[PDB]
């Protein structure tokens, strides 16, 4: 009977089936987060290089660098919470073993 | 590397990771569309009259190659003042269309000219959007627009009922009801025309001396752009990453026969992360992928410092078929190369571990290195 | 030249929905696999657009253009042959012209004096063309599509933006064969070409050049708005949902 | 993702050997 | 205490600040890109004309 159970919803793997997905999502919106103009005129550091002399170039490259630099800050931080959660259900599992 | 990332004197034993490891670009590559014929710039900045500033004239400009350096260099212009763009990369960098409005206005509203002041002219007969990208050039021309007697063919408009559009141009000539009573005819009491006239003669002052001004409002690279400077095209190489330039689009990659199909207004081909993905030659019709070359991160594994400063090395995630290739002629992030002597090589799910005698002998895991394989320190 | 005939003939305006139609490609850049999004102007599905059929004797009405306009055509034989646009039409205010005549289309955008009752067989649109700024003339638009002979009908979807002193045009080219109302699916447009017109224009008229055939047309308000687009992995829009029709959506 | 330096690692333990570690595991309970 | 004294046009002026484009500035007179210091300037017409 558990084996045709298991064979037959999915509805039960979603413990796992989120740990997958919350990873997932997490990483694609840190990519997204590179296509803002965070205040700048262009989104792309090739064209702000390209463009302007020296001097103004870097000043825009520094309100990018801030707001890729808060984008990085954020992921990190949400990472160390869920690594914490991961271990509490691993020490869980741990004793139930 | 190991001892000045840990900024100590003791290594102790373990893996280690350090700087990443990314193979340098070789060669240059420019492909620029092979139009030859210069642009009429002088047909705009040496045109005989331009129209009143209400009136203001709009010329296309496509087909031809430009040259902003000789306007850069020249002195006649008195101001200069540039949005998004810059005249030292102008003989280099292309352009979607190049349009030039031509038109003429007092000294005074020359700062008005600008994207966001506003004036007698600036909120009236021409304004810049907000948004606004190009670069404006004004210079005075006194002595080539002036008249002893007053020049009288240059007008502005004066009162309009709501603030026009962007680059909007207004024609019409209503007379301006400024009283309450409705009002018809040429004119009437507090109905005034729409325009007024100057009175520009050489014994005017400086500020109310009449200045030409030429702009442009060029777009940029989100479109097949067809207009730039003078640099000069070369060969396309493929299966080597170089930093190639196709219609002013600077990157650096290994490039690749693709196979989208872009539309005839579709130039470019962009990723998630709202970059290029995939060129197509400005010159010949075919369409390429841009990918970035081999590159990844680097470890060193070492026993303990005070038993031995033997070493070996291990690059994550990298095919080590490719550091065959990395041969140290091009540049490379990691000096140290001597390494990859080989015959003393040997491959993991994990990367190519290099500096390490493989053999069968099983034993517990000393340093982890990854997909089941642990290297130790033993006689 | 100028004849004017008789009244507007009655009042045909009814209306039809407007299923999944009034999108065009945002963008001359080539995307695939990618559900994208854009918040510009567009026309709302299932939007209650206005309807007309040239069901005999019929004229060309006077629209706005509050947020611009989409416009649709329901062809055969091409009867279709370009749009009038202006904001006071009187030659006081510079108005925009397109006319597809024999040859090729020709634009241009003057201080035209347009006559009150414009129609064609004679180029009877305008009296005067006194003071110009543009004119362009190209190859003709009238590209017939494949099959021939009308075994399907043409619809030839149109998008006309004015902002920040750009007009913009996109097109499309596809066979339909339903006889008289909107073909269940999906399309986009095409763009064709940016005009730089820098005038102001508040309101619309028709050409229909005059000669046994009929056709209607829809009025889309083109309204800013965020759609989403179901690019597929070739790179042509397959799907698109209303980010502001109903709850689900 | 990974063109723009995101990475991802392997794990230590395959999963042939947590397959050993299960196994060895059940069979030393049944026995 | 370093005092580099010359005489320039009025227009060339501008040129004078460190990350400024131009012909002085380019060919014969930039100040560093983290210049730290200052320009003293005025006409001298009256006196070298
Ligand atoms: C583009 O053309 C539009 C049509 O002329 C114009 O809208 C018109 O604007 C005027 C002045 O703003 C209005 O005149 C009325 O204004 C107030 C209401 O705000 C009334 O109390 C006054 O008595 C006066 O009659 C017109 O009513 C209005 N017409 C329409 C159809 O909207 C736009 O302003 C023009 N666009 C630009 C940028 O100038
Ligand atoms: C469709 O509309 C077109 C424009 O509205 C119109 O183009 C007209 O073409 C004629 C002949 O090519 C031009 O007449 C001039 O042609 C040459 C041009 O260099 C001159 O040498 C001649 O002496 C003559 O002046 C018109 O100028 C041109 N129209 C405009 C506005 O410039 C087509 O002819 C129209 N087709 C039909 C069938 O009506
Ligand atoms: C994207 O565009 C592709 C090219 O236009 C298109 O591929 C084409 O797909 C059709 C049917 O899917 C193929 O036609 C043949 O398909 C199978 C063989 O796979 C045969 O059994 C059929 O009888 C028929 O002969 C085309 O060969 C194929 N062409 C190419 C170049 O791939 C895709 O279908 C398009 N995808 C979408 C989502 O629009
Ligand atoms: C590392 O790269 C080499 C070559 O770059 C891969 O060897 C290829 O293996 C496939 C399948 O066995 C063959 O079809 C190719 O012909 C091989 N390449 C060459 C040049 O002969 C090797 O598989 C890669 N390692 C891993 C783990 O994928
Ligand atoms: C356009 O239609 C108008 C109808 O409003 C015609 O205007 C009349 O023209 C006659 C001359 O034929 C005058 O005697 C009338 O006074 C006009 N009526 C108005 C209200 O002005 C006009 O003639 C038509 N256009 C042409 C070219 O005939
Ligand atoms: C719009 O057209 C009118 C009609 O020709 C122009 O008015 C003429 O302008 C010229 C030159 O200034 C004068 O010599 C004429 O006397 C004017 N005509 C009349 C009846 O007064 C007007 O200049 C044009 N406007 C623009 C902006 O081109
Ligand atoms: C205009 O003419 C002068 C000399 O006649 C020339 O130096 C200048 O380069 C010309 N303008 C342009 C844009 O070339
Ligand atoms: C560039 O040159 C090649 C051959 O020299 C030619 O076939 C091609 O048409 C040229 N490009 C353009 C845009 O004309
Ligand atoms: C390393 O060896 C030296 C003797 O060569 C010893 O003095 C030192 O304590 C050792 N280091 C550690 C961490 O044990
Ligand atoms: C380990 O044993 C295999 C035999 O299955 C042999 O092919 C291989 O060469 C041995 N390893 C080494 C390092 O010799
Ligand atoms: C559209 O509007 C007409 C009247 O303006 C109304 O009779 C009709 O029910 C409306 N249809 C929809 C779908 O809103």
């Amino acid at each position: 009977k558990i084996q045709d159970s298991l064979s037959s919803t999915p509805s039960a793997l979603g413990k796992l089936q989120d740990v997958v997905n919350q990873n997932a999502q997490a990483l694609n919106t840190l990519v997204k987060q590179l296509s803002s103009n965070f205040g700048a005129i262009s989104s792309v550091l090739n064209d702000i290089l390209s463009r302007l002399d020296p001097p103004e170039a870097e000043v825009q490259i520094d309100r990018l660098i801030t707001g890729r630099l808060q984008s990085l800050q954020t992921y990190v931080t949400q990472q160390l919470i869920r690594a914490a959660e991961i271990r509490a259900s691993a020490n869980l599992a741990a004793i139930k073993m | 590397e190991t001892k000045c990332t840990l900024k100590s004197f003791t290594v102790e034993k373990g893996i280690y990771q350090t700087s990443n490891f990314r193979v340098q670009p070789t060669e240059s590559i420019v492909r620029f569309p092979n139009i030859t014929n210069l642009c009429p710039f002088g047909e705009v900045f040496n045109a005989t009259r331009f129209a009143s500033v209400y009136a203001w004239n709009r010329k296309r400009i496509s087909n031809c190659v430009a040259d902003y350096s000789v306007l850069y260099n020249s002195a006649s212009f008195s101001t200069f003042k540039c949005y998004g763009v810059s005249p030292t990369k102008l003989n280099d960098l292309c352009f979607t269309n190049v349009y030039a409005d031509s038109f003429v206005i007092r000294g005074d509203e020359v700062r008005q000219i600008a994207p966001g002041q506003t004036g007698k002219i600036a909120d009236y007969n021409y304004k810049l959007p907000d948004d606004f990208t190009g670069c404006v050039i004004a210079w005075n021309s006194n002595n080539l627009d002036s008249k002893v007697g007053g020049n009288y063919n240059y007008l502005y408009r004066l009162f309009r009922k709501s603030n026009l559009k962007p680059f909007e141009r207004d024609i019409s000539t209503e007379i301006y009801q400024a009283g309450n009573t409705p009002c018809n005819g040429v004119k009437g009491f507090n109905c005034y025309f729409p325009l007024q006239s100057y009175g520009f003669q050489p014994t005017n002052g400086v500020g109310y001396q009449p200045y030409r001004v030429v702009v442009l409002s060029f777009e940029l690279l989100h479109a097949p752009a067809t207009v730039c400077g003078p640099k000069k095209s070369t060969n396309l190489v493929k299966n080597k990453c170089v930093n190639f330039n196709f219609n002013g689009l600077t990157g650096t990659g290994v490039l690749t026969e693709s196979n989208k199909k872009f539309l005839p207004f579709q130039q470019f081909g962009r990723d998630i992360a709202d970059t290029t993905d995939a060129v197509r030659d400005p010159q010949t019709l075919e369409i390429l992928d841009i990918t970035p070359c081999s590159f990844g991160g680097v470890s060193v594994i070492t026993p303990g410092t005070n038993t031995s400063n033997q070493v070996a090395v291990l690059y994550q995630g990298v095919n080590c078929t490719e550091v065959p290739v990395a041969i140290h002629a091009d540049q490379l992030t990691p000096t140290w190369r001597v390494y990859s002597t080989g015959s003393n090589v040997f491959q993991t799910r994990a990367g190519c571990l290099i500096g390490a005698e493989h053999v069968n002998n099983s034993y517990e895991c000393d340093i982890p290195i990854g997909a089941g394989i642990c290297a130790s320190y033993q006689t | 030249q100028c004849v004017n005939l008789t009244t507007r003939t009655q009042l045909p305006s009814a209306y039809t929905n407007s299923f999944t139609r009034g999108v065009y490609y945002p963008d001359k850049v080539f995307r695939s696999s990618v559900l994208h999004s854009t918040q510009d102007l567009f026309l709302p599905f299932f939007s209650n657009v206005t309807w007309f059929h040239a069901i005999k004797r019929f004229d060309n009405p006077v629209l706005p253009f509050n947020d611009g306009v989409y416009f649709a055509s329901t062809e055969k034989s091409n009867i279709i042959r370009g749009w009038i646009f202006g904001t006071t039409l009187d030659s006081k205010t510079q108005s925009l012209l397109i006319v597809n005549n024999a040859t090729n289309a020709v634009i241009k955008v003057c201080e035209f004096q347009f006559c009150n009752d414009p129609f064609l067989g004679e180029f009877r649109v305008y009296s005067s063309a006194n003071n110009c700024t543009f004119e362009y003339v190209s190859q003709p638009f009238l590209m017939d599509l494949e099959g021939k002979q009308g075994n399907f009908k043409n619809l030839r979807e149109f998008v006309f933006k004015n902002i920040d002193g750009y007009f913009k045009i996109y097109s499309k080219h596809t066979p339909i064969n339903l006889v008289r109302d909107l073909p269940q699916g999906f399309s986009a447009l095409e763009p064709l070409v940016d005009l730089p017109i820098g005038i102001n224009i508040t309101r619309f008229q028709t050409l229909y050049r005059s000669y046994a055939g009929a056709a209607a047309y829809y009025v889309g308000y083109l309204q800013p708005r965020t759609f989403l687009l179901k690019y597929n992995e070739n790179g042509t829009i397959t799907d698109a949902v209303d980010c502001a029709l109903d709850p689900l959506s | 993702q990974k063109f723009n330096g995101l990475t991802v690692l392997p794990p230590l333990l395959t999963d042939e050997m947590i397959a050993q570690y299960t196994s060895a595991l059940l069979a030393g309970t049944i026995t």
